[PDB]
């Protein structure tokens, strides 16, 4: 049974480093890529990192993403205002054959 | 299945007589329908 | 400008048939590995459908058989046959632009369906 | 648009699942030829 598993919510206050962890077995997330995507309210979801820890098409910067063994990593140097939204990690569970989406984060500034 | 035989002799073709040996048997999947000699001058 | 918009949504009965479609522009749906996401309201996205250049198609456990992904052959849009509805496909459909297997680059805006009498 | 070959760069400490499993398809096939292809015992007398 392969969903990864993310923390109901994360809260920081400006300036502070955020962290999220999204960790699932390694039948899908220790052999393929995570990618990380970003949904503010009312709208469509927005890729943010893709392949393990790019940055495409010139994201706002300090958004970094990392893979350690069987777990995946998000982090945004402080927290601003306008990053409030929902975030998911996704990687294609071959074992399900199936793309695999994290439970999702409230992200709110304290 | 191509079928090479063959007989060298020492020696108008010779009156008498001569049985030819089997050399090869070729397993090979071709048409053969014309055939050509080579030389070796000068 | 890069854009997909997607029709077909409103209410319908359980057990219903809808055709819901995606409309590519800048892109090339008989191409590009399109797919169908959906998130039910306060829920997270559930991979639907995935359609590869070369016709082949992937569906979910919850969404197997009933379905149907379908790639117009010049109109270039895409369509989704639902069949065979229950209460678990209340949902917001999205298409979305997949490179390889990787990640998901273009989210259409969305398209809600409701089961309900 | 976008360059088709993508790059496997396998790693030694991936999982069982991504790491380099060596394939050889062997195809046996006959037609109206001569099949040469056969793979493969003691004496006695009186
Ligand atoms: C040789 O010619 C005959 C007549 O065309 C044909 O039926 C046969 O298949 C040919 N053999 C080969 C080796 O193709």
């Amino acid at each position: 049974q392969s969903v990864l598993t993310q923390p109901p919510s994360v809260s920081a206050a400006p300036g502070q480093k955020v962290t999220i962890s999204c960790s699932g077995s390694s039948s899908n997330i220790g052999n393929n890529y995570v990618s990380w995507y970003q949904q503010l309210p009312g709208t469509a979801p927005k890729l943010l990192i893709y392949d393990n820890n790019k940055r495409p098409s010139g994201i706002p910067d300090r958004f970094s993403g990392s893979k350690s063994g069987t777990s995946a990593t998000l982090g945004i140097t402080g927290l601003q205002t306008g990053d409030e939204a929902d975030y998911y990690c996704g990687t294609w569970d071959s074992s399900l054959s199936a793309w695999v989406f994290g439970g999702g984060t409230k992200l709110t500034v304290l | 299945y191509f079928k090479i035989y063959s007989k060298h002799t020492p020696i108008d073709l010779p009156q008498g007589f001569s049985a030819l040996e089997p050399l090869v048997d070729l397993p090979i999947g071709i048409n053969i329908t014309r055939f050509q000699t080579l030389l070796a001058l000068h | 400008e890069v854009q997909l918009v997607e029709s077909g949504g409103g209410l319908v009965q359980p057990g219903g048939s809808l055709r819901l479609s995606c409309e590519a522009s800048e892109i090339i749906v008989n191409r590009n590995y399109m797919n169908w996401v959906r998130q039910a309201p306060g829920k997270g996205l559930e991979w639907v459908s995935i359609i590869y250049p070369g016709g082949s198609t992937f569906y979910a456990d919850s969404v197997k058989g009933r379905f149907t992904i379908s790639r117009d052959n010049s109109k270039n849009t895409m369509y989704l046959q639902m069949n065979s509805l229950r209460a678990e496909d209340t949902a917001v459909y999205y298409c979305a632009r997949s490179y390889g297997d990787f990640y998901v680059d273009f989210w259409g805006q969305g398209t809600l369906v409701t089961v309900s009498s | 648009c976008y360059f088709p070959l993508r790059s496997y760069s396998f790693r030694p400490t991936y999982g069982v699942g991504h790491q380099p499993y060596r394939v050889v398809v062997l195809s046996f096939e006959l037609l109206h030829a001569p099949a040469t292809v056969c793979g493969p015992t003691n004496l006695v007398k009186n």
